[PDB]
């Protein structure tokens, strides 16, 4: 009796940021964009297939100077691969073979991983005994991790299976702030390149925006019916698209606060597993798991081209800093280069 | 019409030349149309693609498809119209049909050996045959095959070297003969070794679990149907050529042998045909490959 | 404790709803401007030459 | 070639790398991967003292100079749809139920009985998309406190429709049989179904001769024979 | 991370002496091993080197024929066989680890060196050091230059030219390793520059622990040479 009347509020708070939504519901994404030159049509070919692993891979990450190649199986080990030749720079032995994140810093320093351990491992690269050791245990979480993203050498947000994010400290080793208020278990993260704010998204079919220093959401994206597990920011910072189990990409807007466009097809199911964005945010490259990955329009929801050549479904998938190429990971042993 | 290396030996006189003519004709275009429809399951679906004994059943099926029209257009060429050309090109045909010929044998001793591993040495076996490791045995079964095949092709020939000479092949001396049988028999035993100890193993293993309390046989049964199975089609397929080549390097030698050596000599395509059925058909995830794809 | 979470989820609502909300069409027009700014500079739109490609063989 | 010496030595490493990665997946590929599903309260820690925080456990164990790793998940109480594609390729599954447990009730969740929830959980993971064709060794642990709490109280608590007697061995093949009639995959999948009890060797010789037997049958139908 | 060299000392001309370089702190089966010699009032000069778990061995001209090298990983522990030592092999043999792969930094240490003394009785590329000894005084900026025979630019955009610094009573010490990278330890104050065949060092607010001997080695192809030796002196 003393909540529900609260729900009598809440529901009509929500119904006022539904009145937000008729704040902006002057037109759509695809009525603004249109009568424009399309992409067309896109044959982009596989270079390089990185053969090394025997399991099957869950996570990628590229290098910032667009020719390392992080990615974890699995097995319990962890590639570094460079991806101009097709040498394994390094490679991780894991203590636990469940690892279905990874990451890869800006400085090029460290890597990450984590998943059914609840710990984010942080292995140091570079070092005067040559070779790769553990740096920092980062344990603490109870769900499964999901994602781990860093900032710098000693920042990182990590998103795991407990519905919440916290943002740690790798010399101190503990939880520097933690972001709360999803209801299901958190899935992906992205950061924006100015790295002031991250949108992450959960089981609950909704994106919540986080500051990292305020430590709370500051919007919350609602538009799906399944369960969201792929987010990628925009490359201008104002907007991100997300992908989740209902097979459709949703490009939700900061500014707007609402859902701009749907890419979807009639003949396409099983849902996405990994979203990214090209340089300047033209092209939307999603990894859905009946087997392969699709360019759509981001201004005019077209599929442009497909990326089918993977046995098994793309788990992980990638988009360098300069746009070269695109990398995708997938289900059998096997990570590959298209461009 | 006598010994020492006579010439136009054959013996279809009779009407018996339309017999081997539909015979050959619709052994060859069901071999053909089987084959090809094998090659098209396995080779369009990545499920059957990546295991690597699925590699050995298309390297069977290559043999079968290429024996089959070298074996009939060689065959036809030579009992029908009685196309009479010079000892080099009658070598290179025969040297083409003995090499697929060989190359279906060690394709099956390849498989036998495959499915004996897997039941020997069962932990192991992921770990012992991969994809490449398969692709080097069939490179190196199928190139082994054409160097026994090419081997009369230099020397061994019975024009070169003045030895006896094999009358139910012309330009082939019967040291040739003895060498293709060893190696043949050798096979053939090995291949009936395997599947023996397949039925062994798995029948050990049912009766081990029949004792025990964790079954509830239907193991060594369903592979004991599908061993003798594999088995007679081997025997009523290679038993009776084999004999024919043996009486005719050690042997009486008579006149009759040669008539029933080309009717059984039609055996390697009634094997061919019965290849696809019992190694293809037998395996459930290519029967649903198959049902699939309509 | 659902008297102190239905309160903060009331006010993290309310925080949520009182932010501004710029129009679809200046995100639409700034998402295009971005867009066509950078068209040039994305090697994935048009096919990369052979050798400004690094991914060659 | 183009390479130059550091790019050689470069290579070098990149096959030392290789043949490591290769022995390491030789070593791994050794090691049987079990996965222990269950309610909770079926014991299976029990089971782990007879083979013998972080959301994995991992029982390495051995058994007739074969090498078992045991996968104990259940602490992690998150949803089981995002992370159970992670053991499709166990070689099985060993699903525990607690025997004793037929009358007892949990009320904190939604009242009902604990063995519907154990059969709910043996048709979710038995006709679940990732173990089509991983067997299930489905071990019944308590039975002794079973048949000491059947003496008095009878089976139709738990199921509305049981025309047998309080007998232990009818009422426990009658539960053998309901929780095998959970399998929609009967073709694809066996379900190797035992009695926990106190002997030592036996629970860990039943497993050992239940991998065995699904190693062999997946070998048959991985290389054709099948 | 040490290299502790053993086993020198004062042999007959040819006659048999063995170099056993311990290796600790580090993971030895890694990283590939060289030696190189320095004679007395001379340069440096690479002899042999083995690879990570012994995959390649080269020899140098003056080497090939005579030496044997050889590592033992579990003993984590470098060999020297030299047999039949003539008198240009006295001179004061160095312990250098290496590793290989992108962004590494190889000749990154140096071993502390061993005493070899021996008693009386090619389709290279040659560094070219225009001077050897160049007076020079603290706080102002340095310019070194050192010039190759061949172009040391390859096809991936790798310059394979590395800067030595040797203090005297001290192992030798890299600086700059492919013409444009700061190696571990080095101070900021120190760069590299270069174009193709001409090369600058560039040695900006000189200090007192910046004294020693400059080396100039390329590492495009085997056998490795290094340059003259360029020593700044104080006034
Ligand atoms: C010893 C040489 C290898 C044995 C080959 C046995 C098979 C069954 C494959 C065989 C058996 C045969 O009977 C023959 C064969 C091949 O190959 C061709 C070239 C088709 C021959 C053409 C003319 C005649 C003369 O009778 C015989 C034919």
């Amino acid at each position: 009796s003393e909540l529900d009347q609260l729900r009598q509020e809440a529901e009509q708070l929500k119904n006022q940021i539904r009145d937000a939504r008729k704040a902006c519901a002057d037109a759509t994404l695809s009525q603004i964009t249109n009568n424009i030159d399309p992409v067309g049509r896109i044959q982009m070919r596989t270079r390089r297939t990185l053969r090394g692993h025997l399991a099957k891979i869950y996570a990628m990450h590229w290098g910032t100077d667009s020719r390392l190649l992080v990615s974890a199986s699995q097995d319990g080990k962890l590639i570094i691969w460079d991806s101009y030749t097709t040498n394994k720079v390094h490679a991780i032995p894991l203590r636990s073979s469940w690892v279905m994140t990874c990451a890869y810093a800006p400085s090029g320093n460290y890597v990450a991983c984590g998943g059914l351990d609840n710990i984010c491992s942080i292995y140091n690269l570079k070092t005067r005994e040559g070779n790769v050791r553990v740096s920092r245990e980062l344990a603490g979480h109870t769900g499964y991790l999901s994602c781990c993203r860093f900032l710098d050498d000693n920042q990182i947000v990590t998103s795991s299976g407990d519905t919440t994010c916290a943002l740690w400290d790798i010399e101190t080793g503990q939880q520097t702030t933690t972001f709360t208020g999803h209801t299901g278990d958190v899935m992906s993260l992205s950061l924006a390149p100015d790295t002031r704010l991250f949108v992450s998204g959960a089981c609950d079919a909704s994106a919540k925006l986080w500051d990292v220093r305020e430590g709370m959401c500051r919007q919350t994206f609602t538009g799906h019916e399944s369960d969201i597990n792929a987010i990628c920011f925009f490359p201008n910072g104002n907007a991100f698209a997300t992908g989740s189990d209902d097979a459709t990409c949703r490009l939700f807007d900061l500014r707007a606060d609402q859902e701009l466009m749907t890419y979807s097809h009639d003949n396409i199911i099983c849902g996405i597993t990994s979203v990214s964005f090209s340089k300047s945010g033209r092209l939307l490259l999603a990894g859905y798991d009946d087997f392969n990955c699709n360019v759509w329009d981001a201004l005019k929801a077209d599929r442009a081209g497909v990326l089918a050549g993977h046995d098994n479904r793309v788990s992980c998938l990638g988009v360098t800093d300069d746009g070269m190429a695109v990398a995708t990971g997938s289900w059998d042993s096997f990570l590959k280069i298209w461009n | 019409e006598n010994f020492m290396d006579i010439e136009c030996f054959m013996v279809l006189n009779p009407s018996q030349q339309l017999a081997i003519a539909v015979l050959s004709l619709t052994l060859g275009t069901f071999t053909v149309l089987e084959n090809l429809l094998v090659l098209c399951v396995i080779l369009h679906s990545r499920s059957l693609r990546c295991r690597p004994s699925y590699h050995f059943i298309g390297s069977l099926a290559v043999a079968d498809l290429l024996g089959s029209v070298i074996f009939v257009y060689s065959f036809i060429d030579f009992h029908v119209f009685h196309r009479k050309d010079s000892r080099n090109v009658f070598l290179f045909k025969l040297g083409g049909v003995t090499a697929s010929f060989t190359a279906s044998v060690g394709s099956l001793f390849l498989t036998a050996i495959d499915r004996y591993i897997s039941i020997h040495r069962p932990l192991a076996y992921k770990r012992i045959v991969t994809r490449p490791k398969a692709v080097v045995a069939f490179c190196l079964m199928w190139t082994i095959a054409i160097v026994i095949a090419v081997l009369p092709l230099l020397g061994w020939n019975c024009e070169k070297l003045q030895s006896v000479c094999s009358d139910i092949f012309p330009h082939i001396d019967e040291t040739y003969l003895m060498f293709w049988i060893g190696v043949t028999s050798v096979l053939l035993l090995f291949i009936v070794y395997a599947y023996m100890y397949i039925l062994w193993k798995a029948h050990s293993h049912a009766v081990r679990m029949i004792q025990r309390g964790t079954q509830k046989a239907r193991m060594d049964i369903r592979l004991a149907k599908t061993l003798v199975l594999i088995l007679v089609v081997l025997i009523i397929c290679w038993g009776p050529l084999l004999a024919i080549m043996v009486y005719d390097v050690f042997g009486k030698m008579n006149k009759l042998i040669k008539t029933v050596f080309a009717f059984c000599s039609m055996l390697c395509l009634l094997n061919s045909t019965v290849n696809p059925i019992i190694y293809a058909l037998r395996s459930k995830d290519l029967r649903h490959a198959f049902r699939s794809m309509f | 404790a659902s008297i102190a979470q239905a309160r903060k989820l009331v006010e993290q609502l309310k925080m949520e709803a009182n932010i501004d909300r710029i129009k679809v069409s200046k995100a639409a027009a700034d998402l295009m401007a971005y867009c066509e700014a950078h068209a040039k500079e994305d090697p994935l739109l048009t096919p990369v030459p052979a050798s400004e490609n690094p991914f060659r063989e | 070639c183009t390479l130059s010496a550091e790019d050689k030595a470069a290579v070098e490493r990149s096959k030392m790398i290789d043949r490591n990665l290769r022995e390491d997946g030789e070593k791994a590929a050794r090691e049987v991967k079990l996965l222990l599903l269950g309610a909770g309260e079926s014991g299976k820690s029990t089971i782990v003292k007879q083979m013998k925080t972080t959301g994995i456990v991992e029982t390495h164990f051995t058994f007739k100079d074969l090498h078992f790793k045991m996968f104990d998940v259940g602490a992690q109480r998150s949803e089981r749809k995002k992370w159970i594609h992670c053991f499709e390729g166990v070689t099985a599954i060993i699903f525990c139920v607690a025997l004793s447990d037929y009358d007892l009730v949990l009320a904190e969740d939604e009242e009902m009985n604990r063995m519907h929830e154990s059969m709910k959980l043996f048709d979710s993971i038995c006709n679940n998309k990732w173990f089509t064709d991983t067997s299930i060794i489905l071990f019944l642990n308590k039975k002794d406190l079973f048949e000491e709490k059947i003496k008095k109280s009878p089976l139709t608590i738990c199921y509305p429709e049981y025309a047998g007697s309080n007998t232990y061995e009818e009422a426990a093949a009658y539960i053998q049989c309901q929780f095998e009639d959970l399998n929609k995959r009967k073709d694809t999948k066996e379900i190797y179904t035992h009695f926990t009890c106190s002997t030592d060797t036996k629970n860990v010789q039943f497993v050992f001769d239940a991998v065995t037997d699904v190693i062999i049958k997946n070998n048959l139908k991985d290389c054709g024979l099948f | 991370v040490q290299l502790v060299e053993s086993g020198g000392g004062l042999v007959q001309p040819g006659g048999s002496r063995k170099l056993s370089c311990s290796a600790s702190g580090f993971a030895f089966s890694s990283f590939g091993m060289h030696w190189v010699r320095q004679a007395p009032e001379k340069g440096l000069e690479w002899v042999a080197y083995i690879s990570s778990g012994s995959g390649t061995i080269y020899y140098a001209d003056t080497v090939k024929g005579r030496f044997t090298i050889s590592r033992d990983d579990p003993k984590n522990t470098l060999f020297l066989q030299m047999t039949s030592l003539r008198s240009e092999d006295t001179a004061m043999y160095y312990c250098v680890r290496s590793i290989y792969y992108y962004g590494s930094s190889p000749f990154d240490f140096w071993g502390q060196g061993t005493t070899l003394t021996v008693s009386s009785g090619g389709s290279d590329i040659v560094m070219t050091q225009a001077t050897s000894s160049v007076p020079v005084t603290p706080g102002e900026s340095v310019s070194i230059s050192c010039r190759s025979s061949k172009s040391l630019l390859h096809s991936n955009g790798n310059t394979y030219l590395y800067w030595f610094l040797q203090r005297p009573g001290q192992s030798p010490q890299l600086l700059i390793y492919r013409m444009s990278n700061l190696a571990s330890g080095v101070p900021d104050r120190f760069s590299g520059s270069g174009s193709g065949t001409a090369f600058t060092l560039t040695i900006s607010r000189l200090e007192a622990e910046d004294v020693g001997v400059y080396y100039c080695m390329q590492h495009l192809e085997y056998p490795l040479t290094f340059g003259a030796g360029t020593k700044l002196e104080l006034k």
